[PDB]
């Protein structure tokens, strides 16, 4: 949800937070039993029962609305 | 202990039947039958896991 409420530049933040959550799951799985992180991630992304999740939908929405008509490219720096 | 373990036996037997049905179902999937919905459709009921706290 936090990613869905910001621009496309929050992708790095989402990946970092996801890595933290995965590590916490690994630490907790040492003493407890829990569902696989992939299953929980798919559950939160609404991807288990649907071909596409929320992250891809937001990326498409951001590309159509903000990124494309508000960014200028520079081939020298890519 | 016997009454409790008997309940577990019923649960295990029920799960065994479910797995056998799933194995029969999953070994029949035809790749050509797969279909994908539109990118802008979110009407699908999001799956929710059981959250019963005793």
């Amino acid at each position: 949800g936090r990613f869905e409420s910001e621009d496309l530049t929050s992708i790095v933040e989402l990946d970092g937070l996801l890595e933290i959550n995965r590590m916490t799951h690994k630490l907790l799985s040492r003493y407890l039993t829990l569902d696989g992180f992939d299953a929980m991630f798919r559950e939160a992304n609404h991807n288990v029962s649907a071909p596409y999740g929320r992250i891809t939908l937001h990326v498409f929405w951001e590309l159509n609305y903000d990124f494309l008509p508000n960014y200028c490219y520079n081939g020298s720096t890519n | 202990l016997f009454n409790e373990a008997h309940s577990f036996s019923f649960r295990v037997n029920s799960l065994q039947e479910r797995v056998d049905r799933l194995s029969v179902s999953v070994t029949q999937l035809d790749p050509k039958e797969e279909e994908l919905s539109l990118q802008d459709i979110t009407m699908r009921k999001a799956f929710r896991s059981s959250t019963i706290q005793d």
